[PDB]
């Protein structure tokens, strides 16, 4: 998972 | 032969919409460092740090972002620095992911495609846009307040000393080729928008705007570069050597790990890096 990274671009 | 027609003049846009982006997501540009190194500026001149008595004088008059007075530090120079760095990578992540957004088709793009663009090519990016900060002698550092020796660098004790000479490296040959801004803006966003990524599911649009971008970046190299015939093909290239960075820069992370115990990498980094390869 890529929680951080998600977050970012949302 | 080159001709100015529709499909050209769309190049140009793209490029200049690129470089527009850049220029508001990235704080010290390479225009801005390289007046910098050589002292081609009014601004601040950078205090030099090039033994351990100018860093403990540095760490007292430059003013770090990252540190306050006061949280706990390491108490031991290596580990300082090495957590200086992981916050500026920290940050860097954060100025490319909004600088991804801003590439025409990467927001439509699969959400979980950007994840996957951005895992790989954020480190490629940061190494790319380190050398902007780099002579043979240092590194600009704290937004160009400092500057710190090459030879300080490597004098820190195994395995800290080894963690920037590969990026000097890389910089002297990458600089050699004296891109400006206005083809880094490209050269990064070509990065990005690799669709050989391991991962990727939808792959087709993404090769799709690569190819727009490669187009784009060959116009701008035959425009702004007329006494560099293999600049495209060099610059290709110079993404073989960055993979290559980024691997052997994994290899000593994982020393740090079984090794440095007290360190460990920031959340963001700790994603980026898991199952990275
Ligand atoms: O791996 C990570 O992302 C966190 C750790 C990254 C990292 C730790 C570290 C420790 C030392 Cl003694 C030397 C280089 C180090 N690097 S680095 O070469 O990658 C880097 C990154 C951004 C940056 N801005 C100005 S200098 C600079 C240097």
């Amino acid at each position: 998972r890529h929680k951080i990274l998600h977050r970012l671009l949302q | 032969h080159m001709q100015l027609n529709p499909e050209s003049a769309d190049l140009r846009a793209l490029a200049k919409h690129l470089y527009d982006s850049y220029i508001k997501s990235f704080p010290l540009t390479k225009a801005k460092a390289r007046a910098i190194l050589t002292g081609k500026t009014t601004d601040k001149s950078p205090f030099v740090i090039y033994d351990m008595n100018s860093l403990m004088m540095g760490e007292d008059k430059i003013k770090f972002k990252h540190i306050t007075p006061l949280q706990e530090q390491s108490k031991e120079v290596a580990i300082r620095i090495f957590q200086g760095c992981q916050f500026r990578s920290v940050e860097a992540v954060q100025e490319i992911t909004e600088y991804a957004k801003s590439i025409p088709g990467f927001v439509n793009l699969d959400l979980n495609d950007q994840v996957t663009l951005l895992k790989y090519g954020v480190h490629e990016i940061i190494y790319t846009m380190l050398a902007s900060l780099m002579n043979k002698d240092g590194v600009l550092i704290s937004e160009g307040q400092g500057f710190m020796t090459r030879e300080f660098l490597k004098s820190l004790r195994k395995p800290f000393g080894d963690f920037m000479e590969p990026k000097f490296e890389f910089a002297v040959k990458f600089n050699a080729l004296e891109l400006d801004d206005s083809d880094l803006a490209i050269f990064i966003a070509v990065i990005i928008l690799s669709g050989d990524r391991p991962g990727l599911l939808n792959v087709k649009p993404i090769e799709d705007i690569q190819d727009n971008l490669l187009q784009a970046l060959e116009l701008q190299l035959k425009l702004n570069h007329p006494e560099s015939s293999q600049l495209f093909a060099k610059l290709l290239q110079k993404m073989t050597d960055l993979r290559q960075i980024v691997t052997e820069h994994v290899q000593l992370l994982q020393v740090i790990k079984k090794t440095e115990t007290d360190m460990s990498l920031h959340p963001l980094l700790q994603e980026i890096y898991k199952d990275l390869y």
